[PDB]
């Protein structure tokens, strides 16, 4: 039935979203390392080949997150994106200089070109998951954002109004999130003073991540609004001004409070990086990666199930807040998309396992030497 | 400036600095894949050499590409917002299948390709290869697929309840012709567009009397491949004309040598129906009457939303409104002309210019002639002209649409002020103008080393 | 049916290719 299809969708995005911080994040936390770990030519090289393979399979994640909101939520991919529209620009404009950065830093042999690129790599890897970050704070908050009576959206803010402290408390939390899985990929990725390096900035990233975590949870518990969804039809149409919204202070909270299993989801939030450093110091990488996976998959389950039933609350208008129940495509088009879904995403993560399968090995000085007017 | 039209600009000048890079990537691929293929086939090492050189150059064109596409699939959200809306339920199906069958396969897959030379077998390098081909022409199968839909919407329906386009059949998406023959067109165009890139280099080469082995074996595969991809071009050029004749009388009325705007004015008056109608369904009602005479006129909604621009008023349409609109509903025949042109007659000189390289490759006579190479050399810039003249043909030719006769392009548009598209025009043109100067001066710079630098 | 068409075309096209440039390889 609807009801289903629209719940198994909502899950379906919440794990894009996952699985583009555990892929293509550590891509992002390692472009911000970059200066921190590689302090020479070589180094740099090092840490840019340690991603170099795999970064676009990895990015087309967060093209899916785009093309999966668009084809299932295709309310929320217009309202989202045209409301944060300067916010995107900034993203489109800082990940251009990825795949630039990638193929052409080594072409120029050029002091000037390679720390032109390098400086672009980390722009790209910097202010996405950063204005990532402010946009979900943003959506806690609640969004300036109206629908007319023929749905058509208006939006009443700007970019600075998402600059307020808290959506800049999750930008943080959410580059802290990204450098830490760089971090641990840096881990596994490499050796010597980068690896050195790296692991500090895991430590580090995942401190500044439970910090961040616990302050805004704190923060939406006691200083935040939350909306209440008091009747939809979860079979219904997806039409947001048939429901009846209040925006009551604590309402946030009300997921878990009801449901105390809801709060297994925040504790792997919280308490994942913690683990994540313990596998790094442990000497385990691969435990740690798993961590740093299960600290996004908790940090963003957490967001969407207090948010939950809500997607896109809206702070003009309470009616025109978004919810997994309206911001939908049609039951033949979620039913047809989470057919072909079942079908390629297995497909997708056999043969992205393949790739890495066949790919693993560790980026050295050597390595390098060995190939150095292939790679990067 | 309107602010919409700065966003039309603006996909306009992103989706054609995408598709500077597209369509060699589309067909330089499967020039990859052949030159891969023959050094499996024969074990002569210069063709893995090519593999590896033409590589390279394809690397240097897939980086933009990668991120001018990026640009591309939010564009729809950021400037877009009532047409993402409006058409998503069956619109952002082909670019999630896109996101899930194609792109995953050639970004996982290219990767592979230029570092897996040694970490894969030489079969598996070429499956990799094939993978790389085959993910990139798919993903020209599902974007394509879904600007067919913008031409010729099948297997649609208005939804009162959620005031937008809904899914009615998959299979009359996946099936619609228009789709099925925008893709094998274009896909052709990029091949075409490979072909010539390689041959035009390599008569560089052969001028210069440089890298002659390499030269003379990628003119061959250029000149077979782009023979074969220029005569499919064409003949699914027909078959394109034959469909938008079908379905769009504007890009038909193009070809023809330039009705349609007298037999609006009818579509204006049930379009104005059906939005008057279509608000009182926005207002909850739903008498049996109403949704009866909805159903009735719901095949002019996009008229309707055509006359809103031009009578504010839609209870009570004035004649000079009802003409503005009759006018505003069909483009400029001018600029489709010239694009149709541009691209048909640029693609009866490639059509010339491979039947003679492929005579000189089949007689073993490649070097014989100067002028043949020089004619190849300067052949360089016509697949680009042709298929940007196509693509203004086709997107300025469903022009004032964005879903033909579904969405107007000024109803499509998002909540967006001239201060922000000033900015997103600005920062897009000034960093693709600094991108497309460095790409073209490194392709420039590698093209000219040449194999026996790598 | 136009991408079975494809299907059989590309492969025929990259077939096509591959022989030529096998039987003319010797003459290069
Ligand atoms: C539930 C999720 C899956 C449960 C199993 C998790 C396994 C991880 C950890 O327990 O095993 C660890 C091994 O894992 C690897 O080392 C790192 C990969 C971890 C990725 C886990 C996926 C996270 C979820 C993403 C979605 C335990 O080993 P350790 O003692 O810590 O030794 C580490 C280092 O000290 C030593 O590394 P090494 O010995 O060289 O690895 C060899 C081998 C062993 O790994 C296992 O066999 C495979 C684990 C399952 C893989 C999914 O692995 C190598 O051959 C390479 C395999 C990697 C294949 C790709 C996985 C990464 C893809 C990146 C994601 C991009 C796409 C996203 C979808
Ligand atoms: C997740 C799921 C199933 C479905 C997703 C639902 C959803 C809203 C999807 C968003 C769709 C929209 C509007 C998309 C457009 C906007 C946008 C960002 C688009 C880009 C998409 C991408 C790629 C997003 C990547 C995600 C990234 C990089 C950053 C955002 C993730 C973050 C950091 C969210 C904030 C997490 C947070 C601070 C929770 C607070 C807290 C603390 C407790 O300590 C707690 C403790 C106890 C209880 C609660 C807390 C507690 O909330
Ligand atoms: C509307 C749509 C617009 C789009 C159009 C786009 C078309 C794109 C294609 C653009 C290329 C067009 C080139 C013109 C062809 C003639 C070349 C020539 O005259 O020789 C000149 C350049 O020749 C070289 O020296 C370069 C060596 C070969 C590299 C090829 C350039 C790669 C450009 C990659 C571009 C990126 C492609 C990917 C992104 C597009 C001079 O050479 P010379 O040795 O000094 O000769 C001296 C003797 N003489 C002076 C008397 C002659
Ligand atoms: C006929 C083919 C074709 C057409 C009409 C388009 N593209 Fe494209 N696109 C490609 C063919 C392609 C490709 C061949 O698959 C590219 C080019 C180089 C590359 O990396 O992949 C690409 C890359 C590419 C990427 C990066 C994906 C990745 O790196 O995995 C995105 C997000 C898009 N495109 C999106 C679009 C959108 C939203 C379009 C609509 C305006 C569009 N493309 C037009
Ligand atoms: C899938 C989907 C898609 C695609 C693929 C595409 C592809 C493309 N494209 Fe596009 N568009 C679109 C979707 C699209 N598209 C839209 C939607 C729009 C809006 C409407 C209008 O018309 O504007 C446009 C628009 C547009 C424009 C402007 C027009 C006007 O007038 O406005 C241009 C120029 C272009 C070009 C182009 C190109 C060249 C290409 C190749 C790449 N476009
Ligand atoms: C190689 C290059 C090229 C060439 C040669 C050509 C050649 C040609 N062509 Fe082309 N196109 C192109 C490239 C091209 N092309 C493009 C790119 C486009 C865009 C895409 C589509 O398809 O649309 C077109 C498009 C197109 C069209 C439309 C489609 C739609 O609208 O959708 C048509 C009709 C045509 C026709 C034609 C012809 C007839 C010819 C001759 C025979 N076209």
């Amino acid at each position: 039935d609807y009801e289903t299809l629209r719940f198994i969708w909502w899950l379906l995005i919440g794990v894009i979203l996952v699985v583009f911080m555990i892929s293509d994040g550590f891509d992002m936390g390692i472009g911000c390392l970059l200066p921190l770990v590689a302090r020479n030519d070589d180094e740099r090289r090092i840490v840019i080949n340690s991603v170099g393979a795999h970064w676009e399979g990895n990015q087309v994640w967060l093209i899916l997150a785009g093309g999966a909101l668009f084809a299932a939520w295709p309310r929320v991919y217009a309202a989202a994106f045209s409301g944060f529209y300067v916010a995107m620009i900034l993203v489109l404009c800082s990940l251009f200089f990825r795949p630039l950065a990638f193929d052409y830093r080594g072409k120029i042999a050029d002091a000037r070109w390679r720390k032109m690129w390098d400086a672009g790599l980390v722009i790209g890897s910097l202010v996405p998951p950063v204005v990532f970050g402010i946009a979900f704070g943003n959506l806690l908050l609640g969004v300036p954002f109206a629908f007319t009576p023929q749905l058509r959206v208006e939006y009443l803010g700007s970019f600075w109004q998402l600059l307020t402290p808290f959506p800049l408390l999750c930008g943080l939390l959410s580059l802290g999130m990204v450098i830490l899985q760089g971090g641990v990929w840096l881990q596994l990725k490499t050796v010597g003073v980068i690896h050195l390096r790296s692991q500090l900035a895991t430590k580090r990233a995942a401190l500044l991540v439970m910090l961040c975590f616990l302050l805004a949870g704190y923060w939406l518990w006691v200083g935040i609004d939350g909306f209440v969804l008091l009747a939809q039809d979860a079979n219904g149409p997806s039409n947001p001004l048939m429901k009846l919204v209040a925006v009551l202070p604590g309402a946030w909270m009300n997921n878990f409070v009801e449901s105390p299993v809801l709060w297994i989801f925040p504790l792997l939030g919280f308490f994942c990086p913690l683990l994540t450093v313990m596998a790094i110091y442990r000497g385990r990488p691969g435990w740690g990666f798993l961590m740093a996976s299960l600290m996004q998959f908790g940090v963003i389950f957490t967001a969407g199930i207090t948010l939950f039933p809500f997607v896109m609350p809206s702070s003009v208008s309470p009616i025109s807040s978004l919810t997994l129940w309206d911001s939908t495509s049609s039951q033949l088009t979620l039913s047809i998309m989470l057919v072909i879904v079942l079908i390629f995403l297995p497909i997708v993560l056999l043969y992205t396992l393949w790739s890495y399968y066949k790919m693993w090995g560790r980026m050295t000085t050597e390595t390098l030497r060995r190939n150095e007017n292939e790679l990067y | 400036w309107d602010v919409i039209d700065l966003s039309r600009w603006q996909f306009a000048l992103t989706a054609l600095y995408h598709f500077l890079f597209v369509p060699l990537t589309l067909g330089l691929i499967f020039l990859l894949a052949i030159m891969e293929t023959i050094y499996v086939v024969t074990g002569k090492t210069i063709y893995r050499d090519m593999t590896r050189f033409w590589g390279k150059l394809f690397g240097i064109n897939f980086a933009l590409g990668v991120a001018t596409g990026l640009t591309m699939e939010f564009q729809f959200g950021t400037n877009w917002s009532f047409y993402s809306n409006y058409v998503g339920d069956i619109f952002g199906a082909p670019l999630a299948m896109e996101a899930l069958m194609a792109f995953f396969l050639e970004s996982t897959f290219v990767g592979l390709f230029f570092f897996g030379w040694q970490r894969l077998n030489k079969y598996q390098h070429l499956l990799v290869t094939w993978l790389v081909a085959f993910g990139s022409n798919l993903s020209a199968l599902w974007i394509l697929n879904a600007n067919g839909w913008m031409q010729y919407p099948t297997g649609a329906h208005f939804d009162i309840d959620t005031l937008r386009m809904e899914m009615t059949s998959f299979s009359e998406l996946v099936f619609n012709p228009v789709s099925q023959v925008k893709f094998v067109h274009t896909v052709m165009a990029g091949y075409v567009t490979g072909a010539m890139f390689i041959m035009a280099i390599s008569a560089w080469y052969l001028l210069r009397g440089r890298e002659r082995n390499v030269a003379l074996r990628s003119f061959a595969i250029g000149s077979v491949f782009g023979t074969l991809a220029i005569i499919g071009t064409l003949q699914l050029g027909d078959s394109s004309a034959y469909e938008v004749a079908q379905v769009q009388p504007v890009k038909l009325a193009a070809m023809e040598g330039e009705n349609l705007m007298a037999e609006t004015y009818p579509r204006l008056q049930r379009g104005r129906m059906a939005w008057l109608l279509m608000q009182e369904i926005s207002q909850g009602n739903r008498e049996p009457h109403v949704l009866q005479a909805f159903r009735g006129l719901e095949g002019d909604l996009g008229y309707g939303m055509l006359l809103s621009r031009y009578a504010p008023d839609m209870n009570h349409v004035t004649a000079a409104q009802y003409q503005a609109a009759m006018r505003g509903a069909i483009p400029q025949v001018a600029p489709v002309f010239w694009s149709f042109r541009i691209m048909v007659g640029c693609g009866s000189l490639l059509l010339l210019v491979m039947l003679i390289a492929l005579v000189q490759t089949l007689r073993g006579k490649i070097d014989q002639h100067r002028w043949v190479l020089k004619m190849a050399l300067w052949s360089l810039p016509l697949p680009w002209i042709a298929i940007e003249a196509g693509w203004f043909m086709t997107e300025f030719g469903r022009q004032p649409w964005a879903i033909q006769d579904i969405l107007p392009t000024y109803s499509a548009h998002s909540a967006l002020t001239t201060g922000q598209l000033a900015f997103s025009l600005i920062m897009i043109v000034g960093l693709y103008t600094l991108f497309l100067i460095a790409e073209v001066y490194l392709m420039q710079k590698y093209a000219r080393l040449g194999p026996s630098a790598m | 049916m136009w991408y079975l068409l494809w299907f059989v075309g590309i492969l025929l096209m990259c077939s096509l290719s591959t022989l030529v440039l096998v039987w003319l390889d010797p003459r290069l």
